[PDB]
This record gives C-alpha cells, structure tokens and sequence, in this order.
C-alpha cells in the first residue's frame, strides 16, 4: 500500500509568519492528496483536496501545492486558530487511502529552554500499599523535542514508564513533562540507584538527576 | 444545514461489545452518492478509518477489524451504526462519523463533513467509581528553584480537579493529563514551582477532588528533612 | 489501479463512466 509521511513532527511558527508543512508519498499519487487540520478538542475538518483546490469556507491564507510524491501546505500569515494537527491523505487507488502521521504548529518563542529537570522517589505510603512510582519532571522547555531515558542501577530503562504532556504554556511558549517508571515493591527495593536522564536542545550535555533508594 | 451526530455509551469492559450510532440531520443519506464512514482516533494516536457504508448497503472496511466490526445504515432514521466485539483496550478513543466521497468519474476520496466525536473509554473498572489516593512528590533535598507535588493515582472515572493551597497558589502549577493505566485506573501529577527559600516557611497543601466518588483529600507536601 | 474487490458489492449508482465497474456493478432500486 502506499505511505504517506510528513514532515516535520513539531513546526513552531511565530504569528504573521508562514508555514511550510510537507508530505511525502512513497509511490506516486498523481494530485490524489487532501490536507485536514484538527485543532484541540475539535474533529478534523478539510482544507485541501486534489492537492491545490482549497475548500469553501477555508481562508485563502491556506494554500496546497505538489505533484506525484512531493506536497506542500503553506499557511501564508499565521493566525492564531491556526496553531493545530495537520493531517495528509493520498488517494490513488481507489477506493483505498492512506492518512500522514501528522504535523502540529506550534507557537514560536524567541528564546529556546532547557527543561528544568527534577525527580521524586516513591512515597512512603505508596510504598506500604505494595507499588512504587519513580516520577521525573520536565519543566517549562521549549522546543517540544526531548528524549527521557530513565536507568535504574545503570540498566536502561524500557517499556515501563508513561509519560504526560502539559499543552504550550499560552504565555512562554514552553512545555511540561511527567515521566512515570512504575515498577513493584519488590523490584523497587532490589535496586539502589534510580536516575532519569534528558536530552533536550537548550542542555549542552545529556542531564541525569538521581537518587539512591533509602539515603535523603 | 448538515450536521453528524455520534452516540454510544461512555465507557465498556473489556471483551464486551462497543454499539455506536450516526445521526445524520439536515439532509438524507440518501440524497447523493455518497459513503458514510466510522474513524476512530486514540489520544496521541493518527486517524483510524474503520469502515464505510453507501445507503445501498454497500460498505468497505477495516480489514484488521472485520472480523469483529459491523456496520449497518437505517434509511427510515437517516442513521448509520457499527458493532465492535471483543473490544479490548485498544478501543479506546474518540469514534468520528464523517460523510465521505467515493468519486471514480473524477477519483475524489475524502471526509467533510465530520462530527464531533464522542469519546470511548474501555475499562474493566466500567459502572463503578473509585477515588485515588493522594502520595506526595516532595522537594529534593538537594534544592534556588525547588519542585514539589501530588501523584493522584488509581482513580476511575474522570475527571479529578487538583488546586495547590485552596487556589492561593497557581503561579507555576502544571496539572499533567491523566494516563489510563493497565490496571484500567487514571493516575496523574500535578506539580508546582517555587523559590528554595521558601520551603521551611511557606507549607503547601495540594487539593484534590475526585467528585464521581465524593473524594476529597488535602495533602502537605513538605520537605523529607 | 481500482480495487472494487474491496466491496462487498459496488452500487451501480456510483459507477459514473467507469467500463469496468459496470462489468461487475450491481443495480439497486
């Protein structure tokens, strides 16, 4: 079947600027392309079809453009309603079809931040109930990019832990996120060092907050 | 003017059957030759066709689904509803019905309009209520700027509010989402920012509400010492 | 390149001027 890419996975873009989202299909589509955009909370809604024509009711800021296996949406002076999941679908062989993973526009801060970067051991009271749940937070950073690796007694982490993302923050443009290793009673206390690890543009080097289990 | 309508039921166990309903409004299904489709997306997931269906009866579907998935279309309603069986965990999502048009004179495949959703949580904790206990995150003793907070875990259904000193404090709170764990229970944090030299003297109690259980727990979060 | 097998069957009522899905179409009232 035919596979539909898009590029990038975060773009920021500063209102009045223009956007330029792209997708990429792995074989040739022709103009068998259509473009949706899903703003929070709302469903999809179409904006593009046979890869140029905008639909009635979309403003004219929005524009589609492409042929064959490269396409382009260009949003020519941002608005702010317009920061959402942009989504491609190809459409060649009829009457199968193929969504993108999607691209999200996101608010453009001057300023690029390095997470601030703290973890939290379990409770003492979670503990007696028989669970432990090792927290790391990611505070107020910008880009959205960041990679947690969490590493308990050097042992790389994988498979257990969820993590969360608040929304950008309206005022700075920044992002939050909580890193979950949930992990027993018994096995939490086999082990002594517990550290969570983060990789983010505005840290010059990998940063590993840490904990040994029992000390303060 | 055209409008979709999804109903269904709010929450499902497991292994059961997950029934939803399209009622379209505005016109009739049978006004043009159009398909009407079911798209489901988990949060933080892509878009999910599920299956098609014309006013003729005839449909196209998922095929990693078929084998649990019907879709049926009432002309006499202007509705359209599915049947997914042995529904598991990765059921959950919000269940779009859009219109959708199948041209082959000029190829056109595409969905407009589509309608608001209506969201599906699957869980075994289904038709009962818990509260979550309340743990705390407590500041490092290692701490300029010191983070603390309050870990809401094992709590079904949503929502739960947390506020941090009955509302007085709100510069630099982060209320995460919650996460659906495996045990089929929400759990999430809420953590606060503040100035180090503020530890000893100012306390910090977090207030949680779980009101589909009558919940109420006010914890100090304070520093290990 | 059109997949018509897909269908449980294809109405005639959106065959438009395709040759092939008229072979295997199937009319409805």
């Amino acid at each position: 079947e035919i596979v539909v890419t898009q590029s990038p996975v975060t773009l920021s873009v500063s209102p009045g600027e223009s956007a330029a989202l792209s997708c990429r299909a792995s074989r040739s589509v022709g103009s068998r392309l259509a473009w949706y955009q899903q703003k929070p909370g709302q469903p999809p809604r179409l904006l593009i079809f046979a890869a140029s024509t905008r639909e009635s009711g979309i403003p004219a800021r929005f524009s589609g453009s492409g042929s064959g296996t490269d396409f382009t949406l260009i949003i020519s002076g941002l608005q702010s309603e317009d920061y959402a999941v942009y989504y491609c679908q190809q459409y060649k062989e009829w009457p199968l079809f193929t969504f993108g993973p999607g691209t999200t526009v996101d608010s453009k801060r001057r300023t690029v931040a390095a997470p601030s970067v703290f973890i939290f051991p379990p409770s003492d009271e979670q503990l007696k109930s028989g669970t432990a749940s090792v927290v790391c937070l990611l505070n107020n950073f910008y880009p959205r990019e960041a990679k947690v690796q969490w590493k308990v007694d050097n042992a790389l982490q994988s498979g257990n832990s969820q993590e969360s993302v608040t929304e950008q923050d309206s005022k700075d443009s920044t992002y939050s996120l909580s890193s979950t290793l949930t992990l027993s009673k018994a096995d939490y206390e086999k082990h002594k060092v517990y550290a969570c690890e983060v990789t983010h543009q505005g840290l010059s080097s990998p940063v590993t907050k840490s904990f040994n289990r029992g000390e303060c | 003017q055209l409008q979709l309508q999804e109903s269904g039921p709010g929450l499902v166990k497991p292994s059961e059957t997950l029934s939803l309903t399209c009622t379209v409004s505005g016109d009739s299904i049978t006004s043009g030759q159009y398909y009407w489709a079911w798209i489901r997306q988990a949060p933080g997931k892509g878009l999910e066709w599920i299956g098609s269906i014309h006013y003729s009866g005839s449909t196209y579907q998922n095929p990693s689904l078929k084998s649990r998935l019907t879709i049926s279309v009432d002309t006499s309603r202007d509705q359209i509803s599915m049947k997914l069986s042995s529904v598991t965990v990765a059921e959950s999502a919000v269940y779009y019905c859009a219109k959708q048009q199948l041209s082959l004179s000029p190829v056109e495949n595409w969905f407009d309009p589509w309608g608001q959703g209506t969201l599906v949580t699957v869980s075994s904790a289904s038709a009962s209520t818990k509260g979550p206990s309340v743990f705390p995150l407590a500041p490092s003793s290692k701490s300029g700027t010191a983070a603390l907070g309050c870990l809401v875990k094992d709590y079904f259904p949503e929502p739960v509010t947390v506020s941090w000193n009955s509302g007085a404090l709100t510069s630099g709170v982060h209320t995460f989402p919650a996460v659906l764990q495996s045990s089929g229970l929400y759990s999430l944090s809420s953590v606060v920012t503040v100035p180090s030299s503020s530890l000893g003297t100012q306390t910090y109690i977090c207030n949680v509400n779980h009101k589909p259980s009558n919940t109420k727990v006010d914890k100090k979060v304070e520093p290990k010492s | 390149d059109f997949h018509f097998e897909v269908f449980n069957f294809v109405p005639c009522s959106i065959c438009s001027n395709n040759p092939t899905c008229w072979a295997i179409c199937k009319r409805i009232p």
